[PDB]
RNA sequence: GGGAUGGCUUGUGGCGGCCAAGCGUUCAUAGCGACGUCGCUUUGAUCCUUCGAUGUCGGCUCUUCCUAUCAUACC
RNA sequence: GACUAAUCGAACCAUCUAGUAGCUGGUUACCGCCGAAGUUUCCCUCAGGAUAGCAGUGUCGACCUUCAGUUUUAUGAGGUAAAGCGAAUGAACUUUAAAUAUGUAAGAAGCCCUUGUUACUUAACUGAACGUGGGCAUUCGAAUGUAUCGACACUAGUGGGCCAUUUUUGGUAAGCAGAACUGGCGAUGCGGGAUGAACCGAACGCGGGGUUAAGGUGCCGGAGUGGACGCUCAUCAGACACCACAAAAGGCGUUAGUACAUCUUGACAGCAGGACGGUGGCCA
RNA sequence: CGGGACCGAGGACCGCGCUCUGCAAGGAUGCUGGCGUAAUGGUCACCAGCGACCCGUCUUGAAACACGGACCAAGGAGUCAA
């Protein structure tokens, strides 16, 4: 939803005489900006770990950042989503150079075709298949096939639409 | 849109006489150019009750004159902006030197008589422009018959 | 119970708004026998 | 607005939209602030917008 | 515990008989005793309509009815500031008399040594599992 | 001197019981529950049991529309 | 109840008489400054009343004291979430502790100490009430705001209206009916919802320039046949939907998933073949 | 460092200043051209683009209903006394 960033997040429990020393707690936020990726490691943590950010803190927020964004990977993602029905599994699999490319895409095509919103959407999982043989679906099974190689029958040429008349009828063969 | 929760207010004071009084005008002039040039709030209090009406100036005796005129005062001058009238009440006028806006003949003939002053009001702004050495009286404002059927 | 600031000014010293309905009770009580005594004794004069 | 937003605009001073106040970071203020957030935007501000 | 005239007592109606009472809402309420009963106690609320106070007069037993603390800060806090107060004034220092709100917390550091971060799921796996 | 229910309706009853795929529940085993089913509402008889207008409709004359089709056409 | 000069359940004429109406209709230049209101409380109600509240003109008072539909702090109501039970004990368990708004209090006008009296009270000169005198200015004892004061006088309209959010009490086959707070309207223009009492934005002197909100950018119509990834083909699609029809509904429409199961020891589909014997099993 | 739009309130000096023979510093000046009249400006009629219900009055909360209005001139309705 947006230019993501992935954003390790780490923050703990304010320090108390009972309890000098706290826990540190980590997440990875998929979130547009810094105060997103703080407000959504509140959320997860009022749901999980029953830690107010009242009486919490931020110990640090980094930047995660590809460490090969000029290689061509395959991505598994392990989600829940909630419809009316309920809460429902769904394990896909994004073709893309980077997890945060990986997790836009995902948005996208999770609105596309189930109408799912971002607060709806709950992140499990995103790694990276080691191998060829880890991808199950066939949508990635035929790009990842040997010797790929396609043609692009009927393109529709780039026409400018200021230029309203042509003299010639376009081609799409190129 | 402002939001203005308040309100501003127009004052609710007299900034000028509502008496045709041409002398009153002229020491209207006077005393505006007093308390405007001056220090001292006597002119301003001055200045204030030559702008009050005539309910807001109630007559002041020569009875409560020379009750105000004990324990020290008997130097003072005695300032008044109202009329200054006479009390039968009072046998023996002491002296006494009094400015006022007018004197009853009475009360005129009685201080001349005992060997008092009297002097208007322009009299006063020129021997004592800062008011200085001065007892500032007012009368009764409340002994009105419709002050008591309020 | 709210209770009247009228009503209260009104009310003695000692008595509380907690025996008002009582007092209405033993009011309404003392005017029946007084009736009733009055039917037996014109009874029992017929 | 409901009564209390407008009295804790009325007493932040922000009478009028794109009005902006500096306001020191306390409690006090906190929850003031947190009362009246869905009239205003508020952040830390560096040397160059102050 | 009695009560007399003039003092601020708090109305807490206890036990279970909140099922079909008339009048909540002067539950949870605090309020100036004016009449005093053996077994009923009479107490001045203050109710708020729009821009004005309105009186209201209650009575309420005694059961239902406790003392309130809410001067007690305010006469503790004129205690200690007059003693310490004469304190200053007798070491010849000064000292704060006024409370301030609460300010934002400094800079500081936390160690990670013996403290390593515990990396959590939007849900658990143990969950999961 | 005032005044003059409405994306309603249509073809399949109500009450009571039982079963029930399913929903929940599985520290309580309760509670909702379609599809169904069972009880109450003359051997083709009898004709010697018609059960209350406060609520108002008609008729010509003539035109048009709907289909929820009586006839004609096809299946 | 016909007729009595077009006049009759009481003729015509003049006068009292400009009879009375609470009911109907109307009620005459301009600009400027303010500017509202619908059970608050009492009375036997309808053919009912006052009254609180809200306003404008004048003033006057040291226009003095500052106060405030707000937050914080302390303490109530809500202990209700939650964590633990390698703390005890077992929503009713607790060391600790929710969110929403909400009550009271937060100073020199205040805080105590001492002395007496008491007609209050207490076993009681004991608490407290009333006085008395003294100590506390070394910081006046949170934040933020503060053309916001007070008191009279006179005058006027409206004082059991409509809609909406939230909370709460009852319901109906379905509709819904009361209250409490707040907002809007009646009194109100502007921009957008094609249009409009109740929607969204935003409130208004006369003008110029700039920038936006809600809503929009294929044409009407100012602004993109803008960009990325998908889904859908409807024999009146859909584009302002949430309600109803309406169901655990019917679909050999199209995608994306979940679970279980089979599979080179040959799964699913087909084709070529087998599909037998006791046995025409028992009764009818 | 460029490119563009709209605006020029005031009318001796005073002030804050600076890069200080002066200045971009408490509000526009300098130079030049055409014309000197219907050219600018204004009024009326009409076309064009956009905008725009018929007024009181009454009712309640509001609309709707209702009631009055063929047109014009002159009167024509909170006065006087106690």
């Amino acid at each position: 939803m947006g230019r993501l960033q992935e954003y390790q997040v780490i923050g703990r429990h304010l320090p108390t005489e009972a309890n000098p020393n706290p826990a540190l707690y980590r997440m990875r936020i998929f979130a547009p900006n810094e105060v997103v990726a703080k407000s959504r490691f509140w959320y997860f943590l009022r749901g999980l770990k029953k830690v107010k950010k009242a009486t919490g803190e931020i110990v640090s927020v980094n930047v995660i950042s590809e460490k090969h964004p000029l290689k061509v990977k395959n991505f598994g993602i392990w989600l829940r989503y909630d419809s009316r029905s309920g809460t429902h599994n769904m394990y896909k699999e994004y073709r893309e150079t980077s997890r945060v490319a990986a997790v836009e895409a995902m948005y996208a095509d999770m609105a596309a075709r189930h109408r799912a919103r971002f607060r709806s959407i709950h992140i499990l999982k995103v790694v990276e298949l080691e191998k060829t043989e880890d991808v199950k679906r066939p949508y990635i099974k035929q790009l990842v096939a040997k010797n790929l190689s396609f043609p692009l029958p009927h393109r529709v040429p780039k026409i400018s639409t200021k230029k309203i008349f042509s003299a010639k009828r376009p081609s799409t063969f190129s | 849109g402002i939001d203005l929760r308040w309100k501003h207010v127009r004052s609710s004071h007299r900034k000028a006489p509502k008496s045709d009084n041409v002398y009153l005008k002229l020491l209207v002039k006077l005393y505006r150019f007093l308390a405007r040039r001056t220090e001292a709030p006597f002119n301003k209090v001055v200045l204030r009750r030559l702008f009050m009406s005539r309910i807001n100036r109630p007559p002041v005796s020569l009875s409560r004159i020379a009750r105000n005129l004990k324990n020290g005062n008997e130097k003072k001058t005695v300032v008044v902006v109202a009329t200054v009238t006479d009390d039968n009440r009072l046998l023996q006028v002491p002296k006494m030197e009094v400015a006022a806006l007018r004197f009853t003949a009475k009360a005129r003939a009685r201080i001349e008589a005992a060997g008092g002053r009297t002097l208007t009001l322009d009299q006063l702004a020129l021997e004592k422009p800062t008011g200085a050495n001065t007892l500032l009286l007012r009368g009764p404002k409340n002994a009105r018959e419709a002050v008591k059927h309020f | 119970i709210e209770v009247s600031a009228a009503k209260e000014a009104m009310r003695p010293e000692g008595t509380s708004v907690r025996g008002d309905k009582r007092r209405e009770i033993r009011a309404r009580v003392k005017k029946n026998q007084k009736q009733m005594l009055r039917n037996q004794r014109i009874a029992a004069e017929k | 607005i409901p009564p209390k937003p407008r009295k804790i605009l009325q007493l932040l001073r922000l009478r009028q939209i794109n009005n902006g106040v500096f306001v020191k970071v306390t409690k006090a203020t906190a929850e003031m602030i947190k009362i009246v957030e869905p009239w205003v935007a508020y952040g830390y501000p560096n040397l160059k917008s102050v | 515990r009695t009560y007399r005239v003039g003092d601020i007592v708090d109305i807490k109606v206890n036990g279970a008989v909140q099922k079909g009472m008339p009048h909540k809402f002067y539950h949870g309420k605090t309020g100036v005793v004016y009449n005093v009963t053996k077994s009923a106690v009479g107490v001045i609320v203050y109710k708020r309509v729009k821009h004005r106070y309105i009186e209201k007069r209650i009575n309420v037993r005694i059961e239902h009815v406790k003392p309130s603390r809410s001067r007690e800060d305010f006469l503790r806090r004129v205690k200690e500031n007059a003693e310490l107060k004469k304190k200053a004034k007798a070491e010849g220092v000064p000292v704060q008399l006024k409370r301030q709100p609460a300010m934002p917390r400094e800079a500081h550091t936390v160690s990670i040594a013996d403290n390593k971060p515990v990396t959590l799921a939007p849900v658990a796996y143990e969950t999961t599992i």
